[PDB]
């Protein structure tokens, strides 16, 4: 079939740089940064336990609840018990915040609490101070807002107003209450805060309260539980959680588990490899997960991420709420947390605890080996399952804090980093979420590890983070992670993708940051980039060049280091790189290297002149982006040498003159954006301030690549994608068109006198081009380009090509005719420009790319299969532009004084033919050397060859017709004409059809002869015919007279 | 830091 031909055709000017506008992605407002770091410098422990005496308010039962801080006061005497309980509570709090000035109070008086709290506030005026109160041995707080403590003789409970309590305290403080009606305490505290606010007109959010109960509720009196329950949940969550689990009906599933066995559990809270440490780690992960999923982001950051002690207190407060809900008790906190007792992660906590302590009897008795709990592995499996179809921005995964927790240890660190990288690959929103959870400090600390397997995952994660948020450069420089990145970049064995990842990271670090630039200079980044400059990887070279450019941006020491290393000479090689992106990056780097001369010795002037003359040969460049970067580099040159450029400009109203000529060339650029930038740069020179400096968005546009996902399969490879189905339908339509055309041609050619339509144009139809498949004909006028249809018969579009009055659209072509077609329009001065969306309903005319070619009119011959483009005209040179590399590949010499009137080529062979004004028809073979490119030169005409077109068949027959009108069919293997014909004495225009041998000619007397290769008379249509065009597939012909009328003819 | 990253070299 004819489908394989369409599929294996490169799509010229169809890439990211052509479709997407070259601009930087706007940086989002990254609020993941922690505003301030509070510290609990001191903790106050007020324990009004009243050991040995029961409060009158509550009549305790005979067994009662005698356990305070896991200590039985009645066994060891009153004073000794109180001291031991105070010490044990200090130890339990030190378990969470070891570095704090703990000052215990054992049954204190009002003045004693006054002195304690005032001294602590004087010690820490602006840092958090924890106040811990135990009202188990004193009467309940009253509605009036008072707290009961002891007098000197311990004969009566003297009250203590909460107003005075918070007057002695300060605004930065957290309060933990363990009383019966602690809700009354919280309500009175808030009422006093409101009273203070009312008085202030003529410390509410800052102070945090944790309360054991609501105002109405009473503490539980069950003998099994400790009397000190809320503090046991807050300070020793794992022990109380296991004790509470061993009291539920879930124990029935696991026989042989008792509180006596829990008392003898092995391991410590710190060693995560031990069962107790594993349980503590799992509890931390689950509580953090519940807090993250339930609480809002702002409250989660304020509570569970500000400081260690408050975060731990609230993580244990979740467990306190869950435990005390079952005893008709509701803990109260100053910021009202939404209820978390029903969260689904508590079931996972129960299952994990069950699995962990189901092995406990064997550990205790048989002394077996403790197998690690599969909790984290299963949670990471769930995270992976979410990521499998997590492309859509659905509800965020519940396992992000679990990923953060499992990042801490090394047992599953590599898998956690892999999953985190896969998640950050999803997009900027995923990176923002991960930074909001608080992975940044831990990923930053991970850079200290010397494990070589972590390097790819870490560089991937850091590249994503820096692509999203660029403010991390200061933190990376502070922690010396740039040393880690330099070590990554200096390993040839590393895969190239991670090396370009690290190159991007280093480019972002040094981006407009003098500290980072100096740090990387002292890290020998220049040499590292230079050694990896000629690497066979386009993106690696591009980002190495960008990093080199950003290193010496306003940095004279970096420029000196580059000069010593001959960085400019080595960077000159990238200016000829086939990839346009690398050329643009090299131009950016060279311009930035120029822009920081700062008046050094004559060697600096010489090297600036050398770089300028090396960049001044890059004007003849296909890529408008690279030319814009060249304009920016030349603007840097101008800023460096403003006085010399002013003198040069005033001279005409020898190095700077050449740069001025280059800028003038760039000013009259076909691409509007390059022309505008060059014009602005030139105007900045005449009136001679810093505001004239303009920076292009190429660097940020390149950095946008790392924001987009990379791992997932591209949309083109998707077989069931809509785009591929549309392309398949288009190719099916093209195959049908070709088959129908071949069937029509097989039936012969009858007389063609059918006039499909007759219209009027605003301008003279100069060149008419048929779209091969869709029913669109592109007619170019002097100052416009119309697109008519021969089915609907309506004017679709009316462009302005942009060429000046003297110029004229001479040649035209349809790039990518099979699908997603472009329109190439070459003016007679050299300007070649490509149009997109030229016949669309919901899209406006669009200019893809443009570049001044060369520098009869201008003749163009597109070659879709090889991707090359040959332009010719008045010059004695035939240029061969390659749209893939966007650079001129060959310039074969015409070797004749007359202009190239026509140009055509044979597919699958190098048989570039060219009609000439003098009459000769030269043929060129680009396989051989330039001096041997010329193959044959036969001169049997003296007139402008109207069209020396060629036949696509293997037996190519150059049908060359001059103004004299004498047809001479030539062959590439015979130096003499095979067939000679004479048609019209005065000929004006003609066209040839490759499939059907139909030579359509013009005439001054309105005649239009459509003859055959044999010269047989077929049709003499009676109406200067200056534009004829044949449909490449159908036997259609377009006739446009000197009058602005267009017609399309067909055979029945 | 809120948590304790261990085994970091």
């Amino acid at each position: 079939e004819a489908d394989l031909t369409d599929w294996n055709l490169p799509l010229a000017f169809m890439k990211k740089r052509h479709c997407e506008k070259i601009e930087g992605s706007k940086s989002l407002a990254q609020s993941w940064r922690m505003k301030d770091r509070m510290k609990t410098v001191s903790v106050a422990l007020v324990l009004c336990l009243n050991v040995g005496v029961d409060p009158p308010d509550v009549v305790k039962t005979t067994p009662c609840a005698r356990l305070e801080c896991w200590i039985d006061p009645l066994s060891m005497g009153p004073q000794k018990a109180l001291e031991t309980i105070g010490a044990n509570l200090q130890k339990q709090y030190e378990n969470w915040q070891p570095r704090a000035r703990y000052k215990q109070s054992l049954d204190p008086t009002v003045d004693e609490v006054k002195k304690l709290c005032t001294s602590l506030r004087r010690n820490a005026k602006e840092e958090r101070v924890l106040f811990h109160y135990n009202g188990h041995g004193v009467p309940r707080p009253t509605v009036n807002g008072e707290v009961w403590v002891f007098n000197k003789n311990y004969t009566q409970y003297i009250p203590l107003s909460i107003y005075d309590l918070q007057t002695w305290m300060g605004s930065p403080s957290i309060f933990v209450y363990d009383c019966s009606n602690a809700g009354l305490i919280v309500k009175s505290f808030k009422q006093f805060a409101l009273q203070r606010e009312q008085e202030l007109e003529v410390s509410m959010k800052n102070c945090i309260q944790l309360a054991a109960c609501e105002a109405t509720e009473l503490l539980p009196m069950i003998p099994d539980l400790p009397a000190d329950l809320f503090t046991s949940c807050l300070t020793t969550p794992i022990k109380i959680a296991l004790r509470w689990f061993c009291m539920q009906k879930c124990v029935s599933l696991v026989p042989g588990v008792t509180l006596d066995l829990i008392e003898k559990i092995p391991g410590r809270l710190n060693d995560r490899r031990t069962p107790l440490g594993e349980l503590n780690w799992i509890f931390t992960a689950i509580t953090d997960t519940i807090a993250w999923n339930v609480l809002p982001r702002d409250l989660f950051q304020k509570l569970f991420r500000q400081d260690l002690l408050v975060a731990s207190l609230f993580r244990n407060f979740l467990l306190a709420e869950r435990i005390m809900r079952s005893y008709n008790c509701t803990p109260v906190s100053s910021p009202r947390l939404p209820p978390t007792y029903m969260h689904a992660m508590w079931q996972a906590w129960d299952l994990a605890v069950d699995i962990c302590l189901s092995q406990l009897p064997t550990i205790i008795e048989e002394g077996t080996a403790f197998r690690h709990s599969p909790f984290f592995a299963e949670q990471l499996t769930a995270f992976q399952v979410w990521l499998t179809m997590g492309v859509e921005n659905r509800n965020p995964p519940e396992q992000l804090p679990i990923v953060l927790q499992v990042l801490l240890s090394q047992v599953h660190r590599l898998r956690a980093l892999d999953l985190l990288g896969r998640f950050l690959d999803l997009g900027p929103w995923a990176v923002s979420l991960a930074l909001s959870v608080g992975i940044f400090p831990y990923v930053l600390k991970l850079l200290q590890s010397s494990a070589r397997e972590l390097r790819p995952l870490l560089v991937f994660i850091w590249a994503k983070i820096l692509a999203v948020d660029s403010s991390c450069q200061a933190d990376l420089v502070k922690d010396n992670g740039h040393k880690y990145f330099l070590s990554v970049l200096a390993d040839p064995y590393m895969p190239a993708e991670h090396r370009t990842m690290t190159a991007f990271i280093l480019a972002v670090i040094v981006n407009s940051y003098h500290t980072g630039q100096e740090a990387c200079l002292q890290g020998n980044l220049i040499a590292i980039c230079l050694e990896q400059l000629n690497d066979p990887h386009p993106l690696l070279r591009q980002w190495v060049a960008i990093c080199l450019g950003r290193i010496w941006q306003n940095f004279d020491s970096a420029r000196w280091c580059g000069v010593r290393d001959s960085a400019h000479e080595k960077l000159y090689s990238l200016l000829s790189d086939p990839i346009p992106e690398v050329r643009c990056a090299a131009v950016f780097a060279l311009g930035t290297f120029v822009g920081n001369s700062a008046e050094r010795t004559d060697h600096s002037t010489t090297i600036d002149h050398n770089v300028a003359m090396m960049l001044a040969q890059l004007v003849s460049d296909g890529s408008p982006m690279v030319r814009k970067e060249l304009v920016v580099a030349l603007s840097h040159l101008v800023v460096q040498y403003e006085s010399n450029f002013c003198t040069v400009a005033l001279q005409f109203i020898s190095v700077y003159t050449q740069i001025w000529r280059v800028l003038l060339h760039l000013a009259a650029d076909p691409y509007p954006e390059v022309s505008d930038v060059a014009m602005k740069v030139l105007n900045s020179i005449a009136y001679k301030f810093i505001s004239a400096t303009v920076q292009t968005g190429f660097c940020d546009w390149s950095a946008r690549y790392f924001a987009q996902p990379v791992m997932k399969i591209p949309e083109e490879h998707d077989l069931e994608s809509q785009i591929r189905k549309e392309r398949e339908w288009r190719f099916l339509r093209n195959s049908r068109v070709r088959r129908q055309a071949q069937q029509v041609i097989q039936k012969g050619i009858t007389r063609l006198d059918d006039q499909i339509f007759l219209n009027r144009n605003p301008g003279v139809p100069s060149v008419v081009k048929f779209h091969p498949f869709t029913p669109c004909i592109a007619v170019a006028d002097k100052d416009s380009i119309c697109f008519w249809d021969w089915e609907k018969g309506e004017k679709l579009d009316y462009f302005h090509n942009g060429n000046p009055r003297y110029t004229r659209v001479t040649a035209m072509e349809y790039l990518n005719g099979q699908d997603c077609s472009l329109l190439l329009t070459a003016t007679d001065d050299g300007a070649i420009r490509v149009w997109k969306n030229f016949a669309d309903l919901e899209k406006n005319p669009e200019m893809v790319t443009a570049w001044q070619g060369l520098s009869a009119g201008m003749v163009v011959d597109w070659e879709q299969e090889t991707g090359l483009l040959m332009s010719s005209g008045d010059v004695r040179i035939v240029r061969i532009w390659d749209t893939d590399r966007e650079m001129k590949v060959q310039d074969i010499p015409t070797g004749a004084d007359s202009c190239v009137t026509s140009l055509s080529c044979d597919s699958h062979r190098s048989l570039i033919v060219a009609g000439l004004g003098d009459g000769s028809i030269r043929v060129y073979d680009r396989r051989m050397a330039l001096s041997e490119c010329r193959v044959m030169t036969y001169r049997e005409h003296t007139a402008w060859v109207v069209k020396a077109s060629l036949q696509k068949r293997p037996d190519g027959h150059i049908v060359s017709v001059s103004v004299n009108g004498d047809v001479r069919i030539f062959d590439p293997r015979m130096p003499e004409s095979v067939n000679v014909l004479q048609i019209v004495k005065g000929l004006t225009a003609l066209d040839i059809h490759p499939q059907a041998d139909l030579i359509a000619c013009g005439s001054v007397n309105q005649f239009t002869a459509i003859y055959n290769s044999s010269g047989e008379l077929i049709n003499n249509i009676k109406y200067a015919i200056s534009c004829l065009a044949f449909h490449p597939h159908w036997p259609h012909l377009a006739v446009g007279s000197n009058d602005y009328y267009i017609s399309v003819y067909s055979v029945e | 830091r809120v948590f304790f990253m261990d085994d970091v070299e």
